[PDB]
């Protein structure tokens, strides 16, 4: 029952946590509170290929872990489920989507936070579209991406929704406010002049990796958390981890020197779980075939189960401290 | 009569691209090479025979010149193959830097001037390949950055530009995890860990304007460290740029180098960087520069300016991410696009 | 106008390359020095440098511009891998490709041929992709097929995935306009799904859209190495219901491939104006090319990839094509430099027999 | 649905994406299957690098890249097989009653992964279920004849498997083979209780000399002539190791795989085999999976050849433009 | 001779630890040969419940070794001779009370001899039987004190029914009667490989136990600096041990267990330069390296630096330095 | 002792601690490079690792093939059951040669005097290197050692004539290795073999220099022509019929680069695995050789260490199969 939080007595699931069908009424009634999704579709990728394989990667990564985190005195076990990956067809970016998108509106339907493990970034848009939907033209929305890139192509190549646009298409959203917008991160050159500039023309308050180190980095994030959570009715946390620091993240699709060190992006999680809640989580780009050892993917799978502990902390959601090796 | 011509975006043919400025925007008729490299020169500049009169003729300020020359190596091959992780490497950028607001192709008319050609075992006829190609970047009127290969590098890359300087002085900035100092190696003066000795025997290079930063650990024998004692030249450890901040150390260095001279060398070594950030490395090491760091000293050394920037020892068959070549593309990336906004600052062109 | 006002009718494309690679000081200027041992530097055999395919000369894909340079051969990449079934990973094919040519010569001395000047070899780069279009960026490598084609070459395409036959055999059907085209395909799979999920030009569909090229008649196609279940039954029933010879692997290896390939050649080239060859390198054992997003056992051994190279080059084609090649899964060189032999080969026979008749390219 | 025949339409983890049937006898005779899939991650008797407790997943991921349909035989495989997978002590006797309760319903056990010393539980399991009135062959393919009545004072390691199998009462020596013996990892020892025991192997060399196919169908013919049930097992080391690399101890020398897959077909022709097990895969070694895809598809070959064999073909006339 | 501080000349096979002579494992043969350290591999890894790999460790840390010189410029120091290599205990295979007998049997030796062990294992459980060694060699009248680098605490009372195993290790260690809990210190725990039972046993038992977390708000070196000094205070001998998953992972990827959000390089020198002004140590351990992991050889490398640079400062702090008017051109 | 020969006994207890050791090839014994330690040692083979890559023209990385190589051959055992011949003590291992970096002149005479030295023991070197050039300076060695009234034979297995005059300029590099050896002048060229050449690795300067001298190679067309075993011997009996002494040489991307993936310069339709073995067996069957050299391995373009294990059975099977035809077997009648 609880032997699992102490020394042992002697499909591929995220968390080793057990598969429940995208369906409303089996996910409300598990008794988790995320499920995860996988999203193999990497047909919006402008660049090196690889990230159709990380929801694979990213669920073995997490079968490692034990549930107990001694630091928030919290257990993940029966915190998640599993719903799979979402069945999408080769060569049909339209459909694809589609099936994003209803698989999305169904986990928002049964009320678990859908943890949305991507190919690559322009899954994000159908997401973000999703929740904004579910909540409805009555609701405000939140968003908060990290990432090194912009993505603030109006369009790349004279296509619309492709990972480059992500952002563009995701502040056009109706019941997202841009100054509910946050995007932290965004240096070197993989930011042409066009996503500036339509950054300035809509007002994209973007947190550069400069802005970000001259602040020392936690007093900004801490602005920008403020203008995602205080009066939105739901919000969205995205992470392409070439926002970290090459060093902790080579395995993505777009690796970036100069980002943010493992305890900063631990530190901005704790921050983040300080708001009690969030409404969908995603992560996108990492690319197995350039890992180091699994860095990336390890690194990864620590934020996320992190964040999940931290607002388990926050909500009061601990273990009795009480409890012995029984 | 050469002239300075790209397409943007790279591909010609039926889809090409033909917009002054469409190199700095997001690719409009195709992809570029973000995903296939193709045709790829460094920042996708146009290629210039190392020529000073067709270099002069197409105005370049910058040329890229490869020295992929590994076998002058006393630990072990592998920079050979540097050049092309880096080319291949800039697919994945925009000439324009925002954190500048500067379009580095077309501030610098930058050109990619091919690679050096080697003798393979003559590590005394391809150095004099090095310095003759040199020679003819400096004389078209443009300032270098040039890629190894290993560190003899600077050996010719310093020859050349004091031949050039003539009766001015030159500076001399050696940024490296070693001391690179040995008087010989086996009775060799021209190894890749000598640089800094060869470059004080220049006429005028004077101990007072050379300078060494990033040292530390154990690859480093004592008559290497000796060097330096003996002729009075300022050496920043590591543990030294960790206590008193990089930024500091590094005005400092770069004030002492450059104090009245005409002209500086900068040899810049890829494992001063910590292994955690380059593991692509004939000698990769701990306790080095961090990623941030590494654009922040690229930075610093761009609003002092140099006239030789050389990178060496890269070795992307160690990696099997992209995250070394990667790094060494912001080395050359940041240092351009704070020259430029320096110089912009000025009122002055490069 | 844009385009008159754009391009430059006037200036001239010149065929010239510098042997091995390097100008400066140091460029060589003999005129077969490209054939011998370098003589004044290393060239590109260790390092790379700015390798186009073979060292040969850049040429636009523009008729006038490749017809002005002369070139007979046209090398064109067409890196495309999202038309893709399977899994990407084919759009690095091509720069594994170029890599690899600095390790040879351009010089067969199984043929004695000078693959580059026989043919003046021209590098026409990459066909650009508009990435998830897969329509539209069919439209873009027919398009550039047709400026290879009417500029007085024949071509040599290197994949991306095998969605490339289709523009491919488009192009080379409308350039052979009245006459007829026979068509080719080598490949461990049939790749002839009428549709799938709803596509019908995706990669698994080259042999379907041939057909319904309006001069590529069923008598003069074919397939060779098909083997193991990467083959769902609609690709079979369709070289069934069609009378569309197939030669499986299993029967090339009965019969000797020699006798099997002469036959397919004869059969495809009988009553034709040109042939389309399209050769999907997982026809190849997986031993000797794991570098493929669909390896495959029981295929193709290294020697006999380079007989039936050297028998196409014997009868010759307007167009041949590679695909799947995917280098970042191969920590080794042997499938990239598998690949070049596929081309040299097939080029170094072409020359070989050409010469033979007493014609010129 | 026989939609599983074709390109999917438009609209709209086991071995083989078959059906998971519980280790149950009753279940398993009643679900209609013909082949029980159990995987066995088992990596205690291994004594060299270790990775053969990946085998059974890597395997079942592996044909998930595969139709069931074989045009070269006009066979689906759909629904010929079921999913069962699963201190050396316990472990042992738990792999002999899942043997025995697949036999037990009539299937024909396919055991994966692990370590060949797991051949001595199986095949005692099956001389156990055969019972002592009929006759058992055994047919093992290798580079190591794994014939050491004992190593580092064990009795059931790897490298003892052989000496174990052979000591079965219902095993008559004749009607055992063991093919594809090579270079140095066969001590004197092995090679002397082959000689002791009248262990007819056909050592790789052999194989080459004769042609290959003429010595296998002899050996083929001693394992199946006169005997009730036949028990077939690959360590596919058997290969040259250009085409198998990931394996437990790969060698140079041996089968392609073109050879492989005729053999595949001459065991076919006898028209039945009571178990099959492969062992020693090792995934971590591979590279695009080669040593899993080629053991894949000479698995599913193995079963595609003998439905052809059986006449257990689908009707040929079944088109695609029929599916609703 | 001095030709090994300098470059090597013109004209001009064992793998051992820094290339040092080897020694056998003889208390009397060690006490004459004059070095301060004893280098000792000990293959060994049935303790560890994680993924393989620390059996190589001990032969791939010994080449990493020879990528240096045995000269610190920064402490103008020269490590040669002042360490040799006893090479590895026997590993039988199956018996681990035998095996953790030798073990025990080779510390003791070294430690009669009066030299350092440097001891280069398999999995954490070797520290068990090496700090119990060293608890035993001191005698009941003296004080041992010990610090651990780890991740994880390894406060399992008991694991999968065994009592020795890698995640007991801290139990085990912390039972000995010559250590008084006020001079145990463990610094780097962090994330999720420490189950509740660790922590209430560690509660129970007075650990405290520096947290990476601990250590991230206290900027490291003043918290460092307290346990060095509980554990260097009034002992009469200090064992120290490293399992570099204490560093974050992306400069230890050749761990057995590695784990994001640990110590940067730098930080890891600087605090070998506060232990060694202490001036001494009674016994040094790694474990857990899993040299098939790595990239670039990069754990195997950062734990020669640190081991090297401890030695290197060690000497420092003793004034154990050479003489620096020493030249090249002196050995023509 | 013969356990070595059977199954490993187990259980076995006493040896406490191991000495630190080096790694050496099959396991075997380390001898210096002396000749008369090496006369007195009773081996028949001295394993020289020369880590030299500086006559390399292509891309880097068979400086490391050594150490590789030694650590392939340290799995098997020592009897090998197709021949009937233990290895054990035939071999030993002299480390690898001392040279420096950045001094070709240098290193090329540390490899010179080390392989007279071998061959003044009497013992046969296996020479391993880095780059092909390192087979120039053995061979001239060999050549050496015989003296001008002595015959030498020489045959070499690669797809590469490597017939430079001179490369760069250069006299001695990798491709010019066979220019130089063709050289000697106690090698006649009837007396010289070359098989297996292949694909565009090979300009017309070399075969134009082949033809000049009468360099009869056997091109890998060739083979296959001729069913590639008749021609094979008929070049065996021109190396090994009147000469005294016989020098064969390895590039192992004469095989096919399914099965030598991890080599310098890889080439696909070349030599399989099998076809190798027999040669090796009518190799051995001429029952002697002067000098082995492999060269060109390549670990960093190794597939699961395909290609070092391919030449590490091509060896080890060559000593076993010279053995089986010398009589030195084993007593059938030995039991554990
Ligand atoms: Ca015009
Ligand atoms: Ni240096
Ligand atoms: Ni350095
Ligand atoms: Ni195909
Ligand atoms: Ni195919």
């Amino acid at each position: 029952s609880y032997a699992h939080l102490f020394s042992p007595l002697g499909l591929i699931t995220f968390l080793r946590s057990a598969h429940v069908p995208l369906n409303a009424e089996a996910l409300k009634a598990c008794g988790a509170k995320y499920a995860f999704v996988g999203v193999p579709f990497d047909e919006g990728n402008i660049g090196k290929p690889g990230s159709e394989d990380a929801p694979r990667e990213f669920r073995l990564i997490t079968q490692e872990y034990f549930s107990y985190w001694f630091e928030y005195n919290v257990d993940l076990h029966g915190k998640a489920v599993d719903c799979g990956d979402v069945s999408m067809p080769k060569v049909s970016p339209e459909v694809a989507h589609e099936r994003i998108y209803r698989a999305v509106r169904e986990v928002l339907k049964s009320g678990l936070i859908p943890i949305i493990c991507g190919g690559d970034r322009s899954i994000s848009i159908t997401a973000a579209r999703a929740l904004s939907d579910h909540i409805g033209p009555q609701k405000k929305m939140g968003y908060m991406h990290f990432g090194a890139q912009l993505d603030m192509a109006d369009s790349w190549a004279g296509e619309r929704n492709l990972a480059p646009c992500a952002m563009a298409r995701i502040t056009e959203l109706p019941n997202l406010d841009i100054r509910n917008v946050a995007h932290l991160g965004a240096r070197n050159a993989m930011n042409p002049k066009d996503h500036i500039d339509l950054s300035k023309e809509r007002g994209l308050q973007y947190d550069s990796m400069f802005d970000l180190f001259d602040a020392g980095i936690y007093p900004l994030v801490e602005r920008s958390i403020d203008r995602v959570w205080s009066g939105t009715d739901a919000q969205y946390l995205g992470f392409n981890f070439n926002v970290m620091d090459s060093s902790t993240a080579p395995g993505v699709t777009s690796t970036e020197p100069g980002g943010l060190e493992s305890r900063e992006m631990m530190r901005i999680v704790d921050m983040i779980a300080k708001r009690g809640g969030v409404s969908v989580i995603d992560l996108t780009e990492l690319c197995p075939i350039f890992d180091i050892s699994g860095t990336a993917a390890r690194l990864a799978a620590c934020v996320i189960m992190r964040l999940m502990a931290s607002l388990a902390a926050q909500d009061g959601d601990v273990i009795d401290d009480k409890l012995r090796r029984t | 009569t050469a002239k300075w011509q790209f397409t943007p975006h790279q591909h010609r043919g039926p889809a090409e691209q033909f917009g002054e400025n469409d190199h700095i925007y997001s690719p409009k008729l195709h992809n570029g090479s973000f995903k296939s490299r193709g045709l790829a020169t460094f920042m996708g500049a146009p290629y210039c025979p190392p020529d000073r009169h067709k270099i002069r003729e197409m105005g370049a300020k910058i040329c890229f010149l490869a020295v992929p020359w590994d076998q002058g190596q006393i630990v072990r091959a592998g920079a050979s193959q540097g050049a092309a992780g880096l080319r291949d490497a800039t697919t994945q950028y925009f000439p324009y830097m925002f954190e500048y607001d500067v379009d580095l192709l077309s501030f610098f008319r930058v050109v990619d001037c091919g690679d050096v050609p080697t003798v393979p075992g003559n590590n005394i006829k391809s150095q004099e390949y090095t310095a003759d190609y040199v020679t003819e970047c400096l004389e078209g009127g443009a300032k270098v950055i040039l890629f190894g290969g290993d560190h003899s590098l600077p050996i010719p890359g310093a020859k050349a530009l004091s031949r050039f300087t003539g009766s001015g002085k030159m500076g001399y900035l050696h940024v490296d995890c070693h001391l690179d100092a040995g008087p010989d190696w086996a009775g060799n003066l021209i190894t890749n860990c000598s640089g800094a000795p060869r470059a004080l025997d220049l006429p005028n290079c004077n101990a007072r304007n050379m300078a060494h930063m990033g040292s530390r650990n154990s690859l480093n024998p004592k008559d290497w460290w000796d060097f330096y004692v003996d002729n009075e030249i300022r050496v920043v450890t590591m543990p030294e740029m960790i206590e008193r901040g990089l930024e500091v150390c590094a005005n400092e260095i770069f004030e002492r180098v450059k104090k009245d001279t005409d002209s500086l060398y900068f040899t810049w070594d890829t494992d001063s960087i910590d292994i955690s950030c380059m593991p692509a490395n004939s000698a990769p090491e701990c306790y080095g520069l961090k990623g941030r760091e590494v654009i922040q000293l690229a930075r610093i050394a761009g609003r002092h300016g140099c006239d030789i920037l050389d990178i060496v020892e890269l070795c992307p068959d160690f990696d099997p991410s992209q995250i070394s070549v990667k790094m060494t593309v912001n080395m050359i990336y940041h240092y351009l696009g704070s020259r430029a906004q320096t110089l912009r600052q000025q009122g002055k062109q490069p």
